[PDB]
DNA sequence: GGGGGGGGGGGGGGGGGGGGGGGGGGGGGGGGGGGGGGGGGGGGGGGGGGGGGGGGGGGGGGGGGGGGGGGGGGGGGGGGGGGGGGGGGGGGGGGGGGGGGGGGGGGGGGGGGGGGGGGGGGGGGGGGGGGGGGGGGGGGGGGGGGGGGGGGGGGGGGGGGG
DNA sequence: CCCCCCCCCCCCCCCCCCCCCCCCCCCCCCCCCCCCCCCCCCCCCCCCCCCCCCCCCCCCCCCCCCCCCCCCCCCCCCCCCCCCCCCCCCCCCCCCCCCCCCCCCCCCCCCCCCCCCCCCCCCCCCCCCCCCCCCCCCCCCCCCCCCCCCCCCCCCCCCCCC
């Protein structure tokens, strides 16, 4: 079992819902996990990028939040 | 430990004044001071900004307020404009 | 002006403490707030909202 | 008396982007020796990959100066300048394209 | 025995009204928690994760994927399907200048 | 006063060095020259960050190549990353 | 006939020859003066008496091409995505809702 | 010392202009309702680019429209633009 | 229309994680007054660029008409998710060793500050000269009018024999 | 059963009829204007060289918190039956593209004056810096209180099926 296989047809299933959809089509659910790799990569490699910079070995919450805002996808409550 | 500044108290005295029976959870707060810092810094930037494109040094209440008038949709920066000229007034005839 | 809108939104839910909820709640109901606040707000969820042509049984 | 562009080996002049660099610096900030070198080598890395493919499409159409619609060709037609480069090209049109279904 | 079937898109607007009511996560976190490692791994080994950081990570995609699947619906319902398919989500993160 | 910086001359030198027998319009050098700009004002503004992150007020060359790497897609990156390091070797050869 | 059916181009064929045209070329698309007009009018119910440098018209000008053609590029992709060639004020607004824009 | 009052301009973006634009976004085929729904988008879009750049102007106390403010404004929005600055 | 079976809602209730109220501290902000320095506003001043006004002519625009095309609607079919019932191995919560994340406190290359100095871009101004685009002048095409079988090349029955 | 040889049947695949007047298009050619291109200083501007700080690194010290594990708990995947839904085809009318015609408004070329804006120069209100005084906010530790939120019971309403 491939972890982006851990991302299951339920759990996009639900993220779906919220996102108001009615009907899924059966090849919806690999494509989504294309598409959240891809995402995923993007943030990480920013966020590992601001860590390695700051000497560290542990990435933190302030590591992925500035790698958020650097892709025009800021998020609140997690400081900063 | 090393201090970390917030923003939390300022935000739960406005809480007070807005609505005085109402509290904040946790979470709540934190997501409050990351949108009163994340302003703060959209601000001064484009005020710095403004600065320089007019080969000036000094941050005055001026770009303030052009950047409010820049970074805020209509009726905010109409109400926003107006609580800040308001603040300079009352604070400029004082001792 | 935000305190001010997530507060009423928690009242109208008969409860004490404002929460990301009710923040998420604030903003995307009011044009101005939403434009201007683009951040994502963990823990808000979305504005509930099903397209017509889904919601349905038609006749 | 050697430049420090010249004792750094590069054509974009270090000693301004060392001055522009102080004074985009943050009050108490401060500028370390290296800075403005490694920038002018960044700088002039990219004019060169910009330049370089540019320069390409002047030739393949029997030209002699690259145009604004020269640097258009090359920046759209490379997966990562078309990447970096956001910006609007005044002058430069587009890659032309046409739909399959359109045909 | 007991035959009772509800039809086919009425369970299916329950959901949609119950996940639009609610704030919790979605995606189950240790699966999650690994496929964060394991694309981090690729970029630097040996690497420890603060909890917050991996909460945040999780926020953060879920908020992207929910929101993606609201533009894939329009462009589902643009073409008169009730159904997503993947040229729908790929419509959409062509328009939204993400391309892949 | 009313001397305005440039770096047309130095984005000629480069073409020279690339493309011996090619010439740029002016329509195509004031691309370049806003180009250039717009690169080093990315750049300083993510080394200022980058040093503010850290509680650092010098920015050195390694804040300059940790903006790059956040700046350039992949493969422009390392080449960038190795002409700076290159010339930073360089420069210190001499002192 | 006499001097038989004058010659006629197929609904279409007029059409493709145009965007092979116009994606080649680089000038812009809309007539100087009535932008320039427009530029006027706009800017003038928000603050009268203004004066304009000729290049400020010229980059307004500019920027909106730039933004109208990308924008019917994506307008386009919805059509197509619907199984149309021909593209509708409904395509305009998908792909500005998409886009995040509004109006 | 005199006048001219400006109106309807947007018309003045013709129907064979907006059919211009089209085809160098790709476009085959056009419904009569497009070019209505192009000058309005057209509107907003010049409307939110001037309105910036007259702020940088006033700003500055100029009554001049620069190059440089339309091209900081279109910058603030996002839309850089390359050829008068950035 | 009724039943039949569900979900859902409303009001009420309880425990517990979360929140709060308290005291205490102290290095660090915050504010004060005084002194000194500096950014900048006015005030010409001169030059540069922007409307404006004029005139001439051809490309751009508009309107019109006709026909072909394309969109919408309707129907039907096969097919693909939805729903259901069923089954189960990992995930979730709690607890615990261990390892970097801070926190601290110097000292030394490194960076600034100041002063002097020698190059170094930078307009300005004719001035020559030199690519370029448009105009012309032929030249080799892809489709509008469709076109008209003519083949291979599956394809799906179809039926009959084996 | 089954299989195999017919048997049409498109079907797609060239293929073989004729374009044919634009449609580029590509080569050539030539004025032209702008792009360099020297000159011409010249304020700038970047380099050097002491002289003096100084911030950052780095080892050390500290110590919350990350990973890991175990025990306990839960979501997932599933195969299946059903029905709707997406797709495909056909039909039809409306709409928009091609073409024609006539016209005119945008363009081009000139200049010109006047606004207005930048640049400098002068002056000075304003901000910083400094030291001292003081208050003080984040943190620790604490630790009583509490709003919430899951749960429960009872009832009502909706949906599906008959």
């Amino acid at each position: 079992r491939d972890n982006i296989q851990g991302i299951t047809k339920p759990a996009i299933r639900r993220l779906a819902r919220r996102g108001g959809v009615k009907r899924i089509s059966g090849l919806i659910y690999e494509e989504t996990r294309g598409v959240l790799k891809v995402f995923l990569e993007n943030v990480i490699r920013d966020a590992v990028t601001y860590t390695e910079h700051a000497k560290r070995k542990t990435v933190t919450a302030m590591d992925v939040v500035y790698a958020l805002k650097r892709q025009g996808r800021t998020l609140y409550g997690f400081g900063g | 430990k090393t201090r970390k500044e917030s923003y939390a108290i300022y935000v739960y005295k406005v809480l007070k004044q807005v609505h005085p029976d109402t509290g904040i959870s946790s979470k709540a707060m934190s997501i409050m001071n990351s949108f009163v810092n994340d302003v703060f810094e959209r601000i001064a930037g484009e005020a710095s900004r403004l600065a320089h494109y007019n080969k000036r040094s000094t941050i005055t209440s001026r770009e303030i307020q052009t950047a409010v008038r820049l970074l805020l949709p209509g009726e905010l920066a109409k109400h926003a404009v107006s609580e800040g000229t308001k603040a300079v007034t009352k604070y400029t005839s004082a001792k | 002006e935000v305190l001010e809108l997530a507060g009423n939104a928690s009242k109208d839910l008969k409860v004490k403490r404002i929460t990301p909820r009710h923040l998420q709640l604030a903003i995307r109901g009011d044009e101005e707030l939403d434009s201007l606040i683009k951040a994502t707000i963990a823990g808000g969820g979305v504005i509930p909202h099903i397209h017509k042509s889904l919601i349905g049984k038609k006749g | 008396a050697v430049s420090r562009s010249q004792r750094a080996g590069l054509q974009f002049p270090v000693g301004r982007i060392h001055r522009h660099l102080k004074s985009r610096t943050t009050s108490h900030g401060r500028v370390g020796a290296t800075a403005a070198v490694y920038s002018a080598a960044i700088l002039e890395y990219l004019t060169a990959e910009v330049l370089e493919l540019a320069g390409n499409a002047s030739k393949d159409l029997k030209v002699k100066r690259i145009t604004p619609r020269h640097l258009q060709l090359a920046i759209r037609g490379d997966e990562e300048l078309d990447s970096l480069i956001k910006a609007t090209i005044a002058g430069g049109g587009v890659i032309p394209h046409i739909h399959k279904s359109l045909i | 025995k007991k035959p009772h079937r509800y039809r086919p898109g009425t369970v299916a607007l329950r959901e949609i009204r119950r996940y639009q009511k609610s704030t919790e996560l979605l995606i189950r976190k240790l699966p999650f928690q690994r496929l964060v490692r394991e694309i981090a791994q690729d970029f630097k080994t040996d690497l420890r994760f603060q909890s917050s950081a991996v909460m945040a990570l999780q926020e953060a995609s879920e908020a992207y994927l929910v929101a993606l699947f609201e533009d894939t619906n329009l462009c589902a319902i643009h073409a008169k399907r009730v159904t997503i398919m993947p040229k729908d989500i790929q419509l959409a993160r062509r328009i939204r200048g993400e391309r892949a």
